[PDB]
């Protein structure tokens, strides 16, 4: 985080896709429903389990931008 | 789509390493399964008009205070659009057979199940006498493992519809 | 996220028919041959530190600028991302092989790194020659067939090498 | 868990970002964690296990 | 202690 | 987000000068007026999953290609989103009617709801078409005088017709 | 988030050469001129509040209408966020100054706050000139010498300068 | 590169608040340290070449199975990579004597070391001998306060190896 | 309390790693600023009733009017009261240039101090001016590093206090 | 959490007097010698690998009845547990050190151990014997004086000795 | 907390809040059914452990001449007893995973928490690799069938670890 390699924080533009609310509604609606497209700004440390999270439920990326870098 | 190597690969992507020899394995049985299941849907596939329709009277018989007029199928359209629905969820039960899995059912006609029921008045009583007389004939059609795991599946389905 | 079969299933029902006759004999054969495809991504998974060496040795062999000060190599953890990407694309590559369908390989990622390289600014042909790395060293290292009996294998180098080029396009 | 946090060690940028909402309810809640104060009342004066 | 009932049976 | 209260506040805090007699006047009419709005409101959330159901047989009725194969209604789930969908637009005609400002039902859904049904690739004109089933048996329960006092709804009539017409406008 | 002393160790590791002697010597007058340049951190820092607050009061001198209605700050919210924000904004430009770099206060604070307000409609000339008064001030107390000991400090005073006009032009 | 600098603005961002006795001394402290560590760094650059040397024939000198043909650190190119990678350890520890920290070496080497090292299959015994003679040699270069820092900031890097 | 050698203890338990050269070097300048602090600290406590007693009668002078009857300055019981937390503030601040932090002071004054202001309506700036007489009058107590760093403590407090 | 600063602190508030001229006369000692316990704790952590080794290699080889199966340390994620175990006893003696005060060993390692170990039936004993391990292996470490200026450290090796017996006495 | 494909299904379905679907029975069966080849090969090696461990110990003398002279860790008549005796615990283990049809015996006992324990004893993974290198060469003849390869799969997963 503090370290030069830590830093570079990238923003992630995140769509719900419609693979990630069909997965959604068999695991169950545990959370409230919100517009598919969703912005979202995420640090170099935990930018991996960002997207990694949302492969497994299925959404994809739209595109990635930086803060820093 | 949760056929075994389905959330085989999602198993093994949620983490960092590769397929161990379990998962392996459980293809290796699956793609054993998948021959006596192939000719189970084949031989299905060769019986569906006669097993729909004789579904259909049987659900008739056994549920004849519905069928006066005033029944949810009453007329000819209504009863040979449920024949049709019968028909679609054979369809699924056959692709469920070829996946080996119920990646079709869970996936199309158990998902919403019982907010439809309720938005269309529907008892699901109707649709578990019909997997009875599923169960009755497919009893003498499929045999050995085939219709070990044809029994299995329909069974599956009963208890999402119960 | 939808296995071969799947991917017929949900044509059937695009369809809105059944499965064919032909269909279902082009899948039992499928079948029959995923014991073949098994073994291929068993050993792809036990010959994988050898692959990931084989590969970064000639990568860092016939490209130093990777290795010089301020390289996309150098600071001891982009290249450490590096074979990080090795490990989980030649992953990837296997999904899809044992798989069937380049769907999946599509949707899991693919979709999202070449914007990521893109931003990154990593070049994104260094990316696709180790995938050709990839290649070459798992097609060698699976051509063993030691402790293992003997049987046909070139469609599933075929399928594995059609996988290979489909993740290098994506890629670049 | 039901220890009172005195005015002035709550950190106001942290909220101030999820009032605007470029930050999560579990961004925030990260924030808290990591914030000191958790340690001194949690972590400083209790066994690892506790 | 609790926690240590359950590793074994 | 806002209400007819709110949005009054709203424009006499901007002209800064404080509130005018002729404006509290129409509030205080409308207040008047709100037990009437407050039933039909009442009676619109009773009748809710009978609207529901009739429109969905209707859609059925005029449209029965979504029933057959392919159709985006045609998988169980899919039909099911159709219906909460129609639960989730009439609720929020009700919630626009209770408060009686538009932007309360723009803000909170409509702008997202756009590109949701955009990229959803539905035909919004089918939906519409339902919404336009909504209206109808809506307005044949809400007619129904049954069990209350008979009064003058017809601003409230108009009112409901507005809402339905400007969802249908905002969604196709 | 860096300082300046990582920014030459940084085009060090690029170029993969050592730091030079000159650059030592450079970096250690910075070091040399560091208890110099601490002592007017901390004369941004325990100043700040009354500094703040001079400012706001000019701020509402000078530009009547933000506190009358239509203004920017007119909701008692939009000028408490006016004075936080310029709190932080000097809060950061301390960081800069004791930093001796100006990444530390460009990575984060002048990073999105241009965006917000172009986004959001917040004047940015007025944030400016907020910030200009805040340099202004800081320099008034800046060049209090009470209770320290007097000296040069030209180099601290040009490069906190310096620190503001880029947070002003980042900001604008 | 990390600065005691840096550690200490970063905190005060996570904390949103000015600086305090404590940072101002610690920024202070560091000031001071500066120079000794400095002028450490010049008395390391100055023998750069001697000590990346002596670092080689020492690591062929402490274990003998190093030399052989056959052996991996064997090899012409592999001692220029030898000779290239010593240089790299031993100038970003000048970088962190620089810093006055071990931010600058923690992340440019320390960070992803040991996977790295598997990956290849490098002995970190090896680097761990040739900064044992970094340490032999430095300890003649170098005394008072610089002796102490460059001996502390290379027996860091070494346990970090460790 | 956060003495600085408290405060790395506990972040050396927070990556759970041990103490390295950049936080035993805040160690050493904290044992070096000590000595000019332990001054300060001898200073202020020879001092400390004329200190209160100056302190007391300079918010006199400032705010007359509050010890006009039916005030919270009126009455002997207060302003013993005003003398009792000014000598306290002023033992925190010996505690703070001891412990080379604001952690004694910070916890035992400043956690859960504007709660009581509200309650009980004790303006701060009543101790500000206290506070900023102390300072002016510890200019002349004090001299060179002592008096800048007792004086910076004690503007903390001030900022602390508004 | 609290180091002897702290603790004395802490008395003085408990009486409510300011710190006796005494009490600061001998902070300003132990300040003054607070290089030497720098250099103390600095040898024991270089040395803490060599010490960790050392006192597990005695230990295994006069206690055996652990490396064999059913020994609370037999396999390797047990063993493993008991070596970051002494890893952190000689840590939280360490931490002590620095502070001076017992207050944080006890807090970290000396609060409720005693139970856990009964829970997971480890023996506290063998412990114990490791502590006078560790503490054998570092009194023999920092009576050394490598690349350090040489003076009187026997208060420092007592304090370290007595701390290391508080730590067994607690334990065992 | 053995993870075996049985007891791994027993876990998920707990997880879910659910029973067991078709996959959890075809997995049973196909655990049940490659046990056979399992048992076959634990008792096959276990006729001939000492062969095993024997030539293990002159293999690992071999590949690295530079061990077994004195003034180095390896030299020692304690230290070839600890050598014999991690040998065997090897291959029990080895064997202990063959018949739990899974890792986790391996995984528990010794794969987890090795690393430490090597870079705490000085201990280079290599010696123990060409150890299962010259057990796997001999149990290329021990072994038949299928339960070759289930030998196989194992010890190739407890070599990758141990990289
Ligand atoms: C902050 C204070 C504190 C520390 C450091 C601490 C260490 C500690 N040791 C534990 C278990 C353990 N501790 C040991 C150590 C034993 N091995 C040998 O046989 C000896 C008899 C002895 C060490 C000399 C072992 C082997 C375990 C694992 C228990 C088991 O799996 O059976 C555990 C719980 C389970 C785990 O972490 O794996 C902790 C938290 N506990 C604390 O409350
Ligand atoms: C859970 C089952 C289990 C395993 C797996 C195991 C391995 C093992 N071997 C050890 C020591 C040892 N092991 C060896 C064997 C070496 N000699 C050399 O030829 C080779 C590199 C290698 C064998 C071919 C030696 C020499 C030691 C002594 C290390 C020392 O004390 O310095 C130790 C440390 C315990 C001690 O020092 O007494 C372990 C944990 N022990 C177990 O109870
Ligand atoms: C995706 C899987 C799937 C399901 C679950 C399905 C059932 C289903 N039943 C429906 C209504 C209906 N369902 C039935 C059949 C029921 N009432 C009769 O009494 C029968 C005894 C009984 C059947 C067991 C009838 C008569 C209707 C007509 C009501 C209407 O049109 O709204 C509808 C509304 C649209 C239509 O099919 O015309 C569906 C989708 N169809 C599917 O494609
Ligand atoms: C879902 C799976 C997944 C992938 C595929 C992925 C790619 C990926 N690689 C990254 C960094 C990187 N990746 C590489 C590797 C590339 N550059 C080298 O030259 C090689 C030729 C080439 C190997 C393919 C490098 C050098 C970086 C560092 C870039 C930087 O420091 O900014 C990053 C930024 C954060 C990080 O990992 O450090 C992403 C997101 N991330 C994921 O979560
Ligand atoms: C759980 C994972 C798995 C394992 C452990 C496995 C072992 C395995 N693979 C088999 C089929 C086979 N295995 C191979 C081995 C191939 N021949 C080529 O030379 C390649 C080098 C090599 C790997 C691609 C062959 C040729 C067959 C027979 C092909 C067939 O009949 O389908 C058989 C039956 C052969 C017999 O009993 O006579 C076994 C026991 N198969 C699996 O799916
Ligand atoms: C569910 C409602 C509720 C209850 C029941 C409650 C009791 C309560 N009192 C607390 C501390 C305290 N409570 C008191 C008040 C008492 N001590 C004094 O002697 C007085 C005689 C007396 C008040 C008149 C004091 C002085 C403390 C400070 C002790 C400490 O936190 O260190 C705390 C710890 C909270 C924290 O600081 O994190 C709680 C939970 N708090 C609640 O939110
Ligand atoms: C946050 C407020 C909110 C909105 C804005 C909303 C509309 C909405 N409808 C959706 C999907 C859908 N919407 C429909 C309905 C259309 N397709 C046909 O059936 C009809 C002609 C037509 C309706 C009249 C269908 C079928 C889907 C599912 C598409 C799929 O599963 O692939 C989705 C995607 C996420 C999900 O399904 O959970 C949203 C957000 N729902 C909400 O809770
Ligand atoms: C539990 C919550 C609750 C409800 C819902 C409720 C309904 C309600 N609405 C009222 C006003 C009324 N509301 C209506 C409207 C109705 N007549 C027609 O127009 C429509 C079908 C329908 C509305 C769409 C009318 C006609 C009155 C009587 C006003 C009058 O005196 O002229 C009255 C008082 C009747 C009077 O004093 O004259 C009640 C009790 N009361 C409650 O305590
Ligand atoms: C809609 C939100 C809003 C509010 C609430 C508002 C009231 C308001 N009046 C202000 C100025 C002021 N307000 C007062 C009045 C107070 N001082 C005394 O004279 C009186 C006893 C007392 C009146 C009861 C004064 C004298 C100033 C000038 C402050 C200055 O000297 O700069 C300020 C601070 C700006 C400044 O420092 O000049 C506010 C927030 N304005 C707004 O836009
Ligand atoms: C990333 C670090 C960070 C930054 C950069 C930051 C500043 C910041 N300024 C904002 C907008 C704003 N900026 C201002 C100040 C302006 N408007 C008037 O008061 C003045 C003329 C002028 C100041 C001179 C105001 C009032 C808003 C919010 C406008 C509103 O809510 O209507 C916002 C979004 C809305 C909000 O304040 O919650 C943020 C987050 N906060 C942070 O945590
Ligand atoms: C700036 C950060 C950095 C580090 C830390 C680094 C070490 C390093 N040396 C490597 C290759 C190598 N390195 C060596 C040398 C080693 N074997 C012995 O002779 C020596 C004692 C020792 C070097 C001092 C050898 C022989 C190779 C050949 C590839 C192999 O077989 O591993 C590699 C793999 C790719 C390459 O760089 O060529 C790394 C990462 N390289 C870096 O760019
Ligand atoms: C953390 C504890 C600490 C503090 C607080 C600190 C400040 C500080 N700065 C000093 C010298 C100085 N300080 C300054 C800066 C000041 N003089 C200029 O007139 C400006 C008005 C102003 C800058 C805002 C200058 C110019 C010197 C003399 C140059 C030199 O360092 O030789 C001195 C020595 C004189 C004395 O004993 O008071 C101290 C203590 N140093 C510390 O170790
Ligand atoms: C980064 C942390 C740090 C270290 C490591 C450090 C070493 C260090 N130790 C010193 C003195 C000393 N250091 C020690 C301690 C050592 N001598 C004894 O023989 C023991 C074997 C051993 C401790 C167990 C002693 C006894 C002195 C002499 C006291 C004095 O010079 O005032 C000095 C002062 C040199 C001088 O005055 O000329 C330094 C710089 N300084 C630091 O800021």
């Amino acid at each position: 985080a503090i370290t030069t390699q830590g830093k570079r924080i990238y923003k992630i533009t995140v769509s719900e896709a419609g693979a990630y609310a069909t997965n959604k509604h068999r695991t169950g609606y545990r959370a409230p429903i919100r517009q598919s497209n969703y912005t979202l700004t995420v640090p170099y440390d935990r930018f991996l389990p960002e997207m990694i999270r949302l492969h497994q439920s299925g959404a994809k990326i739209v595109n990635v931008t930086s803060v820093i870098s | 789509s949760r056929t075994v190597i389905t959330e085989v690969i999602a198993t093994a992507d949620s983490q960092g390493r590769f397929l161990n020899s379990t998962e392996l394995q459980a293809a290796f049985g699956r793609f054993e399964r998948a021959v006596p299941a192939i000719e189970a849907a084949r031989a299905l596939t060769k019986n569906q008009d006669a097993l729909v329709k004789g579904a259909v009277q049987a659900v008739f018989k056994k549920f004849p205070y519905v069928t006066q007029p005033g029944e949810k199928g009453y007329g000819d359209s209504n009863q040979a659009k449920c024949a049709r629905d019968i028909g679609y969820y054979l369809r699924f039960i056959t692709y469920s057979l070829v996946a080996s899995g119920t990646g079709p059912l869970d996936d199309y006609v158990i998902a919403g199940l019982r907010e439809v029921n309720r938005a269309f008045n529907l008892n699901p009583l109707w649709y578990i006498e019909a997997l009875n007389y599923i169960k009755g004939e497919t009893g003498k059609l499929l045999s050995g493992q085939s219709k070990t795991e044809a029994l299995l599946y329909i069974d599956h389905a009963i208890n999402a519809l119960s | 996220m939808n296995d071969v079969f799947t991917r017929a299933i949900a044509q059937a029902d695009l369809k809105g028919s059944f499965l064919l006759e032909s269909d279902l004999d082009k899948l039992a054969s499928f079948a029959k041959e995923g014991v073949k495809r098994l073994d291929a991504v068993a050993a792809l998974t036990n010959n994988a530190p050898a692959i990931i060496s084989d590969a970064a040795h000639k990568l860092f062999a016939e490209q130093q600028e990777l290795i010089q000060p301020g390289g996309n190599a150098y600071p001891h953890r982009r290249m450490a991302a590096c074979l990080r990407d090795m490990e989980i694309i030649l992953r990837y590559v296997s999904y899809a092989l044992l798989a069937g369908d380049a769907s999946v390989l599509d949707d899991r990622c693919l979709n999202g790194l070449r914007e990521t390289y893109n931003a990154l600014g990593t070049p994104t042909q260094s990316v696709a020659r180790a995938v050709q790395l990839m290649k070459d060293a798992a097609m060698v290292h699976l051509k063993s067939t030691a402790n293992v009996t003997v049987g046909d294998c070139s469609s599933l180098y075929s399928e594995a090498a059609t996988y290979f080029d489909k993740a290098a396009a994506s890629i670049a | 868990g039901n220890t009172y946090v005195m005015e002035s060690e709550r950190p106001a940028t942290a909220e101030s970002q999820l009032r605007d909402g470029r930050i999560t309810v579990r961004g925030f809640i990260r924030l808290l964690a990591k914030s000191d104060t958790y340690k001194a009342r949690f972590f400083n004066p209790a066994t690892q296990t506790r | 202690d609790s926690l240590a009932r359950s590793t074994m049976d």
